[PDB]
């Protein structure tokens, strides 16, 4: 409703440090920057009650579900499968290992929703989950939803050069942990060349992004970013929308290498589908 | 690494 419009940037009509470079793209984390206060205002941090651990990023989409990797979870192949008891969803956060007093609010699980054809077995096709809070968090300056895509949002901003934005605590090189939530604004990349660039079988539920060995930028997710949203600038209604969720990349930052993201809009029918019917 | 949350939220 109120969703993608940042308490300290668009509401009081001021811009972010590098939001005009995603505009700019519309025709008009590893190698990242610190991000400014409550610029990220939907970031959401999946934490690990025992051994006290960051376990992903996430997003807020209302006041009552936070949207993640379904790996983040689930992954057998590693003996990976979280119950809802088993973490703790932490919003409003800036610094990655303080618990900022006054400012964050930590939340329990309800319920976790896995996208039941999520596909572990080969590709992590279908790479979402719902995960719904104890109770609603009360919005303010650092917390805030991001919107989620629309059949024509989605159209006109998934384009190949078109950049989008990933923040995360995640690691700051394959082989560094910073102690501020970072950002990167990477350009979507042309579907054959994410094909071409992995022996993975990349399904419709995907996109990858990030610059070209030739393009001469540099930026990737990492390791703890997982889950984190990729997101977009509407220049048409100026809010922020989750295009994607960090999904699998091989290596961090590598030459010919991308990150992969879960196509959100291709999965908004399964997502709005477990909303009204829980 | 994580400077210890209130107990409350365990
Ligand atoms: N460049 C970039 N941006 C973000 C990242 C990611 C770096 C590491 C994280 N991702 C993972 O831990 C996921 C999840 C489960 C299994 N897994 C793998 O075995 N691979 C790697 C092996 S694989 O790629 O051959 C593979 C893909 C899909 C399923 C299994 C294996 C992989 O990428 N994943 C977070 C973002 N990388
Ligand atoms: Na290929
Ligand atoms: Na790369």
């Amino acid at each position: 409703a109120d969703c993608g419009l940042r308490p300290l940037f668009e509401k009081k009509s001021l811009e972010d440090k590098t939001e005009r470079e995603l505009l700019e793209s519309y025709i008009d984390i590893v190698e990242g920057s610190d991000a400014e206060i409550g610029m990220s205002p939907w970031q959401v941090m999946l934490f690990r009650k025992s051994p006290q651990e960051l376990l992903c990023g996430a997003s807020l989409i209302s006041d009552r579900w936070v949207l993640t990797a379904a790996h983040c979870l689930l992954y057998p192949p590693w003996d990976k499968n979280f119950t809802e008891n088993d973490l703790l969803v932490r919003i409003g956060k800036h610094s990655r290992t303080r618990y900022e007093r006054n400012i964050e609010k930590i939340s329990m699980l309800e319920k976790i929703y896995i996208h039941p054809r999520y596909n572990w077995r080969e590709n992590l096709d279908r790479d979402i989950a719902l995960m719904k809070l104890k109770k609603p968090v009360a919005f303010s300056d650092y917390i805030h939803p991001v919107c989620l895509p629309d059949r024509e949002t989605a159209a006109s901003l998934l384009q190949a050069g078109y950049k989008g934005r990933v923040t995360g605590w995640g690691n700051l090189k394959e082989t560094g942990q910073p102690s501020v939530l970072q950002v990167v604004n990477l350009p979507i990349v042309e579907r054959p060349v994410c094909k071409d660039s992995t022996r993975i079988r990349i399904t419709d539920n995907m996109f990858c992004a990030g610059y070209k060995p030739d393009e001469g930028k540099r930026g990737d997710a990492c390791e703890g970013d997982s889950g984190g949203p990729f997101v977009m600038k509407s220049p048409f209604n100026n809010r922020w929308y989750q295009m994607g969720i960090v999904s699998w990349g091989e290596g961090c930052d590598r030459d010919g290498k991308y990150g992969f993201y879960t196509h959100v809009f291709r999965l908004k029918k399964w997502i709005q589908k477990v909303i009204d019917q829980f | 690494d994580f400077e210890e949350i209130p107990e409350e939220y365990l």
